[PDB]
């Protein structure tokens, strides 16, 4: 799931000690063409009873249920993707009345209602990169929480890490070999990892990339 | 840890 490539990319950037450079030129590592197609804009952990609900930046919503099934509702509020335990996938609509999914659809709508009522949309002011017209939406593969962060792994290979204390977030893509950093002031910047290696970066980003490698190691080992 | 994203 591209995790191995992610780990190697992070190992390489971190080994270069990017914050120990004197004349840091972080802006030279920016590549707005590498902005992600998707990131997680909201989430709610109700895994003690139902599962983990989330919103993607395109306003689609999803749930990773406790039975290890996944349901996605598109931003049109009708189109569905349903992914079974084995990875089997169906493309359906709510309006067609899929009898056997109506319960799970209802649960997803309750997740959707809670998120709309209560939660802020991360990166709301940023236009995501356009994907291929015939590309399916990714699902949440896995997630875990530490004392300091939530780690979210999408089926397109992206790894997202949200830090609780200061609301800073990383979105890592192994296909672009890029990192998006959303800072304490909500500033959204996308960098090529190889260019961070060459040009350097601030202590704040470097520290978070070190933590990211530890998290990616955990994702890799828990497979 | 928290049970939801930023409210």
């Amino acid at each position: 799931c591209h995790l191995s490539d992610m780990l190697q990319q992070l190992h390489s950037v971190n080994a270069s000690k990017p914050s120990e450079r004197g004349l840091v030129r972080q802006e030279e590592a920016e590549d707005p063409a590498c902005i992600p197609i998707f990131w997680v804009s909201k989430w709610v952990d109700y895994s003690d009873k139902y599962g983990l609900g989330y919103q993607l930046c395109d306003n689609s919503v999803g749930v990773l249920f406790n039975d290890s099934t996944r349901l996605i509702l598109y931003n049109d509020g009708d189109s569905l993707q349903y992914i079974e335990r084995d990875g089997t996938e169906s493309y359906l609509t709510v309006s067609s009345h899929p009898n056997s999914l109506m319960k799970k659809i209802t649960l997803l709508k309750y997740f959707r209602n809670y998120m709309s009522e209560h939660l802020l949309k991360a990166g709301a002011n940023i236009t995501p990169r356009e994907g291929d017209e015939l590309a399916r939406l990714p699902y949440l593969r896995t997630w875990f929480r530490t004392r300091s962060a939530i780690i979210l792994h999408l089926s397109n290979g992206s790894v997202q890490i949200n830090f609780f204390q200061d609301h800073t977030k990383l979105i890592l893509c192994p296909l672009m070999a890029a990192v998006t950093y959303i800072d304490e002031k909500r500033d959204f910047r996308t960098y090529r990892l190889s260019l961070l290696e060459e040009y350097g970066c601030c202590k704040e980003l470097a520290s978070r990339l070190r933590y990211a490698r530890t998290m990616v190691d955990k994702l890799l080992s828990s497979r | 840890p928290p049970l939801h994203s930023t409210a």
